[PDB]
């Protein structure tokens, strides 16, 4: 996918903002890269909300290995186009720039597609209430003296 | 020989009146035991 | 079709944006080509969603071959006019350019036409519920003790 590392995400965001890329004559100083990757880590930890929020393949740096910019991320190929777009939208306040409306629309689309699958998977129907008889048509649960449903428990 | 003739006659009589027997048995089960004739393909 | 290679899509998108064409004397710079092909791969990965998304003929490079610009794409002849229009819409924020409204309308039309056939093909009705009797008019399943429908299973 050529965007394997977190630094690739940061560089893609910077290129999308137009601040710096491979074909540019001025570049960004590494401390700004460190700040941007820290901001990316903070943003990605607010979408996860500890397993209760947007769930995507992502591994957080354990801080034992010094450079968190170099290590891999577990993002699937589909979520990359959303993560770095949102990162670029968040970075622009750091500089004097403002994100173009196209980037905002792309970030919206990316987050919606990120959460749609989990929304489908999490729409489950609750069991029958505690005080609900099972009718005389089951003929087996009725003969096993288990007339009423167990409950949500 | 005799047993063969008896069994042939019985088989003819049994096969000649299958639909009526099946429908009567279904009626008896529906009227006496239960009204949900879904013993097959149940428990899913 | 003359747009067999991914580089052809990149060149068409750049020409539509007016960045590099022959109607304007400018020429394509290789790093722009690399950035645009990476953006194309990311965008096409986002649209497919592993099947659960828009299905179009497309081959994702495993990066075994280093230059991914020259390899072929499996896009059918109808999807080409949409893919590079969307690519040109997405590339514009890389520079300070903004896509013309005609390009946006064409991209909308192209994506709608990409998804309409799959939308038609995926509109299917669910089977009968489990507790739905088959009437006495079937006369064969009724005689085979097959009184009730199987169910959604």
């Amino acid at each position: 996918m050529q965007i394997k590392t977190k630094g690739d995400l940061v560089r893609a965001a910077l290129r999308k903002l137009g601040v710096a890329s491979d074909a540019t004559l001025t570049d960004v100083e590494p401390q700004s890269m460190q700040d941007a990757v820290d901001d990316l880590e903070a943003m990605m930890a607010e979408w996860y909300q500890d397993g209760k929020g947007i769930i995507t393949g992502y591994v957080f740096s354990d801080d034992e290995n010094p450079p968190a910019e170099g290590d891999d991320h577990g993002l699937r190929s589909s979520a990359v186009s959303a993560v770095f777009h949102n990162l670029a939208c968040r970075i622009a306040p750091d500089y004097a720039l403002e994100a173009t409306a196209k980037i905002i629309a792309t970030a919206k689309y990316g987050k919606e597609l990120l959460y749609k699958q989990t929304a489908i998977s999490r729409a489950k129907r609750a069991p029958y209430p505690s005080r609900m008889p099972t009718g005389s048509g089951n003929s087996f649960a009725n003969l096993n003296e288990w007339h009423y449903f167990p409950g949500e428990q | 020989n005799r047993l063969e003739s008896i069994l042939s006659r019985f088989d003819a009589d049994w096969t000649a009146s299958d639909e009526a027997r099946r429908e009567a048995k279904n009626d008896l089960f529906f009227s006496r035991v239960s009204q949900w004739d879904d013993w097959l393909s149940q428990y899913t």
